[PDB]
């Protein structure tokens, strides 16, 4: 098990609206990894762009961690690591950016 | 839905 405390992009168990406040005030492109507080271990990528926060439901399934059916990973922390260098483009035509900024800089 | 949905 990895420990996510770590990463200066964890934000722990956060409601959507908290979100939002949080990340209204930064660069497009700045991210958080969050949990949802009404699934319990299910996280969700929320990221800034165009003056809104979007939000993305990370997938556990069979034992894969993905945003995209299309695109898979072991865990958590591989996935954030590959969407760091390429653009959610890919998969989200709406939102052409990496996880640029982590929200803790 | 609710959230983002790929592609």
């Amino acid at each position: 098990e990895i420990d996510y405390t770590a990463y200066p992009w964890f934000a722990g168990n956060m409601e959507r609206q908290q979100t939002d406040n949080l990340l209204k005030s930064h660069a497009s492109g700045t991210y958080l990894i969050r949990e949802r507080p009404a699934e319990a271990e299910r996280f969700a990528i929320s990221i800034k762009f165009n003056d809104e926060v979007k939000h993305i439901k990370v997938v556990e399934k069979d034992n894969w961690i993905h945003i995209t059916e299309a695109k898979k990973f072991d865990s958590l922390l591989e996935l954030v690591e590959y969407y760091q260098c390429h653009s959610l483009k890919e998969s989200f035509k709406q939102l052409d950016t990496t996880l640029k900024y982590p929200y803790k800089s | 839905n609710g959230y983002e949905n790929p592609t």
